């Protein structure tokens, strides 16, 4: 569960992101692909290239997504209820893998947020980014 | 894999007691039972809606019989597993697009179908050795991936 | 979330368990501790050898906890509250083995239960060991 | 999947910027603020109460920089890590009882610290290098666990 000082703390970052946010996906996106290449497996469809225009579509759409989810963190479940639908019953991404972006956001933000990644908003943000992979894999099974 | 002298023949002891057509049925057609989203490689294979829709799909055995007569086949390779997996493992990756770590889950449904199957004689030491083979198969299986 | 089907699995399978539920919670334990070594960690204090006094007492507190969960199946947070502030305030033991002793009870099971460990109760257990293991780590930070 | 040559360079280049007694210590104290379990193994060193005093703490300082010290001189048998880290894996084990995820939460710390402290320079090839780098140590480390 995410205290008080835990939203606060999201809200905060993540404020912070602002007109960024479409890139910093697209970033963690790369940085997925290129550690956990077996991550690859779910984009066949996609040109991975660096500066693919797939992946920067991809990167803002998961970032609208968790801005939509910070905008709702008190009921992130009906907030996000169309996107779990989506990797529940259509993508069926398996569960080991939101970790794997969930690292490579937190990597993106701790590049780009020198003065606000301290150790109380990392730690606040793992858990912020936990909590939306399991709403995200809730109707798994 | 790092398996003792007398673990490898534990696992080949009970293995020759293995009708590995029928235990391939049985594993693959749990593994897409109990973990429903590894449903999302056989869109092809028809009726997987309800656990005898997917345990009784003759498509779901037949392939259940290709990919454990596979496993089988490496059994008889232990020190040389990533060699032996390495066409399947490209396949998986390249044309397949198979997460790895469904060979995992698979490898864990296949435990718990001897432990069914064989009872008391899957003691926790027979365990230990087979758990230490299908990790191993799972690896030379993700190998090639890149 | 187990559905009106996966509790009348978990609650049949266990039913038949019965008696047995410590002896199997012991068994479950000897398989983590062979087949997964680093379990070990967090039983130094233990005398880890095959029959011991202190696995199968520890085997039937386990078995019990599980009992209770199923005999509150529809108020496992609060059925098992003090025991998950065990675990995450003192014990803390990593969140990955969670899922270490559930694959083993499952073996365990599957290993004495050849009539009832059907694919359907197989996967309603294993969502069962899953919701257990959610609740035991859920208040971890 | 071991480091390419450019890996290896990419790895030593960016380390010998690295002022390890800051990230060492930074790195640690995070693992305990981030994921507040592990503190289970330090209990002797005092005031862990708040993300400030875990990261304030002397002895979690000491010893972040000695435990980093350690990683920093394995950089240098990227080639034999299991070898390196042979006796540690039977310290952490047999006296320290440490669970080896242990290294792995302090492996995925250690990275977004990296990027913390070089920003744009931890591009994302850099990281699949470091990615690399500490599953290696991570698994050198729990290699002897029995
Ligand atoms: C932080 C967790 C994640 C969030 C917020 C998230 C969000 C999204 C969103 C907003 C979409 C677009 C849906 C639409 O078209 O309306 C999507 C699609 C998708 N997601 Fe997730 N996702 C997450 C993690 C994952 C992970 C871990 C993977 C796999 C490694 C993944 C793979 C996909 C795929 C393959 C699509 C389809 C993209 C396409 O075909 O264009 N997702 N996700
Ligand atoms: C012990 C591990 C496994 C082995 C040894 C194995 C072996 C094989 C073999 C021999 C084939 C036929 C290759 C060909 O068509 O040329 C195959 C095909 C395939 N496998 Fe695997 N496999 C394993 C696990 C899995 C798992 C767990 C999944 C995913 C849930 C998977 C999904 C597939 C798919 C989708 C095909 C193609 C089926 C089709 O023809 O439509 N495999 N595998
Ligand atoms: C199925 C999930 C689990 C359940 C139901 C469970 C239940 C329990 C129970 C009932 C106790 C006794 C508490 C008391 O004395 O009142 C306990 C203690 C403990 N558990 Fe958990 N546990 C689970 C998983 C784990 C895991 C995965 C580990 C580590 C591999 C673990 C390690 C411990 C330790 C070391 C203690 C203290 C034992 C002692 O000092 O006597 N538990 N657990
Ligand atoms: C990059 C991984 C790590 C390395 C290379 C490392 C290295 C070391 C070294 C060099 C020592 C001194 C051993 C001696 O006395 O001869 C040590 C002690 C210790 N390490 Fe590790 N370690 C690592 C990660 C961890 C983690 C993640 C934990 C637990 C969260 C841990 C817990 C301990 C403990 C409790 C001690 C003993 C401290 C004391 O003497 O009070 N280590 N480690
Ligand atoms: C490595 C740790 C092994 C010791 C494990 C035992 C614990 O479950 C409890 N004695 C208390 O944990 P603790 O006092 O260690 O938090
Ligand atoms: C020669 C035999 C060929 C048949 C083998 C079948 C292999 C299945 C294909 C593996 C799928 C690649 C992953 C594709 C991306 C998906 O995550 C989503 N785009 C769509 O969801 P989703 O498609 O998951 O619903
Ligand atoms: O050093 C190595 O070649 C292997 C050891 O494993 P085995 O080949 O003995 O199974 O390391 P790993 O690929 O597991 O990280």
């Amino acid at each position: 569960v995410l205290s008080p000082a835990d939203k606060t703390n999201v809200k905060a970052a993540w404020g912070k992101v602002g007109a960024h946010a479409g890139e910093y996906g697209a970033e963690a996106l790369e940085r997925m692909f290129l550690s956990f290449p077996t991550t690859k497996t779910y984009f066949p469809h996609f040109d991975l290239s660096h500066g693919s225009a797939q992946v920067k579509g991809h990167g803002k759409k998961v970032a609208d997504a968790l801005t939509n989810a910070v905008a709702h963190v008190d009921d992130m479940p009906n907030a996000l209820s169309a996107l779990s639908d989506l990797h529940a019953h259509k993508l069926r991404v398996d569960p080991v893998n939101f970790k794997l972006l969930s690292h490579c956001l937190l990597v993106t933000l701790a590049a780009h947020l020198p003065a606000e990644f301290t150790p109380a908003v990392h730690a606040s943000l793992d858990k912020f980014l936990a909590s939306v992979s399991t709403v995200l894999t809730s109707k798994y099974r | 894999v790092h398996l003792t002298p007398e673990e490898k023949s534990a696992v080949t002891a009970l293995w020759g007691k293995v009708n590995v057509d029928e235990v391939g049925g049985e594993a693959l057609g749990r593994l897409l039972v109990v973990y429903p989203w590894t449903q999302r490689f056989f869109e092809s294979f028809g009726d997987l809606s309800t656990p005898d829709a997917v345990m009784g799909n003759p498509k779901v055995k037949a392939h259940g019989k290709k990919v454990l007569g596979a496993f089988s086949d490496g059994l008889a390779h232990l020190d040389n597993l990533k060699g032996t997996f390495a066409t399947l493992s490209e396949l998986h990756c390249d044309k397949l697009h198979v997460d790895p770590e469904n060979f995992r889950l698979l490898g864990n449904v296949l435990v718990c179908v001897l432990a069914h199957h064989f009872g008391k004689e899957f003691t926790p030491p027979v365990q230990a050795a087979y758990q230490k083979v299908v990790a191993g198969v799972a690896n030379a299986l993700a190998h090639k991936y890149h």
